[PDB]
């Protein structure tokens, strides 16, 4: 839940010299992002997740 | 305080001897087949709410030689409109006929007006 | 063979269509040794704030284009800690590597000259007159050669073919240079050491040297190739030294 | 690297730009063995009858087209002696290869995503309702996502967005995967291992698992490219037990 | 300065079978030529040359 | 693998998208042993002059195009030092390797086939009758077949599915052949002994082979793809003999 004591910063993107396509090919084109954790990463302090909610049982 | 970044006139060139402070002048000019339709120079003034530039950027448009001389008992192959600087024009004789001279002639621009090279050729009979 | 990458500081570059990588003449950038060297003050050495890969803003190839240079250093000048340490100190010392990236479709075509000419001394429009400052450099905005042959006071003579030092721009290939053909490769590489005559020279008064991009074969497309063809440089220094700090130069 | 081959039984499939083979867990098919096994009798093993490649009727990618899902088995139980073995046995145990074959030019463009998941249970579109069997099924005719919200009482809520199973469409990524990516490959093929909880399990009762074809990225092309472009999806069997003879089942 | 008895021969170039472009591409494409020596050349008999001239001194 | 260079005499041919070269029958051309000689005296060998790359003009491949044929010898009969030599000797031996050139883009399609045929000897337009030598060879002019039976006097049956022997156009696989597939290769290269049952023969009377060019799957292309497509011929003698030298033929 982070703060701004232990904000982590930004990633933007940018043409560097731009798309080039010939004749009788599409000019509008899509990236795509795929996210995941280094060798490196670890969480720890278990807590709940916000992400489930339930307003009586059976559910 | 700065004026906004002059620009860059295509065709042509911006002269700035001191800066873009206020109070600097820059000049204009353009290329050797060019004619300059506009302003010469724009001053660093006072614009309502900054400092802007006198006068905006002027054009660079393309000059001209006049339609080649047509010459008799000749031909041109695919005359044309719009003979701009270092283009050519091609001649040609007729049936029976001697070409004599430069067999074409090519557009410069002297004192800052198209011109033509030597005359058009000549056909004897 | 046609992959490479270049890591240097906190900065990478990948490519997958380069040709190779001009090393100048044959010679690395490296540090000054002891026994060439001049000055006897100790030299900072910064080595990963200032040898990374600086962005330059990007120009679009149009059909009709005459050509674009640069001048180094004066164009990194206001690039991060490179920028700033040469404020700051007297005598600085540098090689760089400079990637030049424009890419292309199949269906487009044209032929760049990437090339670094040293001390490229420039020739003035007005035959019996002095070149500006801002003449010779804007910065990173590059300045552009003319098709034709340019007037007005204190600007370079910058019609292409001869380059603007008054030879033959076909002979520009005796200096370290590449092509960026748009059929086979779309970026170029030259790593340039430190080409002057004295060991360490200051950083604002002499250009030590300058990039020329001239397509010689222009633009090309057809029914609805992408109109819009741009050119990026990418410059980092590498094995920097300075030497005599002081208050920061002003301009 | 990129050319590849598989031969199971009398069929063969021959392919020249796959990017790999997803084994699914780093896991290839096996036999039950013999301290795993629960059921006395001895299994039918056919193993070139089985274990070849099916080929379903093949799906149109159309320009807006959320996606596609197979179940497995029940797609191939009408296809040759492995949809009549697993008629005429209680138990059924099997592995797969499916291999996902969609090939366009060079002048479109586009990305599925190929993705198996193991049971995948699926959400009726009246929230208080229950699924039918057709609507989880319609044997070698795939079903198809929607791009908006499902209505009507017994079919699955196939907002593509959800995939039908209430998680988050992106992560599918979490199962044995692959994409077809117009520009780089043509074909995807993954090696699925027997996963379920007990050694063997009945083929009429239980969808093994769910192949589901989502398009991301839609396809496009410009001013006369091929129109139609069509995903054809072949699946082999591997180490197909059966055990439990008796009278064939009919539904 | 070559003259008609050390003279050296000429080249020319030929079609051999045409350029053939698909559909979306210019069609009028460019060639350049590149000069060098080989590793067996040499010159000798130093002498003036003559493309630089001048009519006064400072120059 | 699809590079190839081929240094014959002081000439040289480069290529790059080469699919092999036949070697005819698996036999390279070679001189005339001591033992398999015939003739007393000494041949002349030039081996050099002769033993070159000489080029045919060459042929426009349009869009209903039936094929072309060539005579060798005397289609080089006007080339050179080969073409003198064969007038001032009565005796001739000679190899060949044929290098036929045809390039188109990647957005162009057709199939020629490239077949040397030995003996081939032709038949009539009308069945009783007899053939010209102009009908038979044009020097370095191609003949040409036709998509229908042709007519008239003297003249060669010319219809393309039978070749002008009377056989079927699909066997000609038989004899030492390629293809070109305007997707994948553009050249064909055929190295060509000497098959003769005689040791030495005569150049002028007796065509050794004929070379077949046939375009089984036609041009096309779309919008506006580059119309002309040429097909250019390069003919290189080797290990080329002649015996027998006196005053010069004449015709």
């Amino acid at each position: 839940q982070q703060d701004e004591y232990t904000s982590a910063g930004n990633v933007t993107c940018w043409y560097q010299t731009g798309i080039v396509v010939p004749a009788g090919t599409p000019t509008s084109c899509s990236i795509m992002c795929f996210v995941s954790a280094c060798n490196d990463f670890s969480v720890r302090l278990l807590k709940d997740t916000p992400f489930i909610e339930q307003s009586a049982l059976l559910q | 305080k700065s004026c906004p970044n002059p620009g860059e006139i295509r065709n042509g060139q911006i002269d700035v001897p001191g800066g873009i402070l206020f109070g600097a002048t820059i000049s204009f000019s353009c290329n050797t087949g060019y004619k300059l339709f506009g302003s010469t120079s724009s001053f660093c003034l006072i614009s309502g709410s900054s400092v802007q530039w006198s006068d905006p950027l002027p054009e660079c448009r393309e000059i001209y030689c006049p339609a080649p001389p047509q010459i008799d008992n000749g031909i041109i192959q695919g005359e044309r409109d719009h003979y701009g600087y270092r283009q050519s024009v091609t001649y040609a004789c007729n049936k029976g006929f001697t070409m004599i001279g430069e067999h074409s002639i090519y557009c410069t621009v002297n004192n800052d007006e198209g011109e033509w090279s030597g005359p058009p050729p000549e056909c004897r009979g | 063979d046609r992959v490479r990458s270049i890591t240097l500081g906190n900065s990478t570059i990948t490519t997958q269509e380069s040709a190779n990588v001009v090393v100048a003449y044959g010679r690395w950038p490296e540090y000054l040794k002891d026994n060439e060297a001049t000055a006897e003050d100790q030299p900072t050495q910064p080595d990963v704030a200032t040898c990374r890969f600086y962005t330059l803003e990007s120009v679009t190839w149009e059909r009709d284009s005459p050509g674009w240079w640069w001048k180094f250093p004066d164009a990194l000048k206001d690039m991060g800690l490179f920028g700033q340490n040469m404020y700051y100190h007297y005598l600085g010392r540098a090689g760089y590597t400079i990637h030049v990236q424009c890419n292309a479709s199949k269906f487009h075509q044209g032929c760049l000259m990437v090339v670094c000419v040293p001390e490229a001394e420039m020739g003035c429009s007005q035959v019996d007159g002095t070149v500006n400052e801002h003449s010779l450099s804007e910065g990173e905005t590059a300045k552009k050669f003319a098709s034709t042959s340019t007037n007005g006071t204190n600007t370079v003579q910058s019609i292409v073919t001869n380059a603007g030092m008054g030879v033959g721009v076909g002979n520009l290939t005796i200096f370290p240079h590449q092509w960026i053909n748009l059929r086979t490769n779309n970026c170029a590489t030259i790593v340039m050491p430190y080409i002057n005559n004295v060991p360490m020279d200051n950083m604002f008064r002499h250009h030590n040297f300058t990039l020329m991009i001239i397509p010689f074969v222009p633009l090309d497309y057809s029914s609805d190739s992408s109109t819009y063809v741009p050119i990026t440089v990418t410059v980092a220094p590498m094995c920097a030294e300075y030497n005599g700090l002081r208050l920061a130069t002003s301009l």
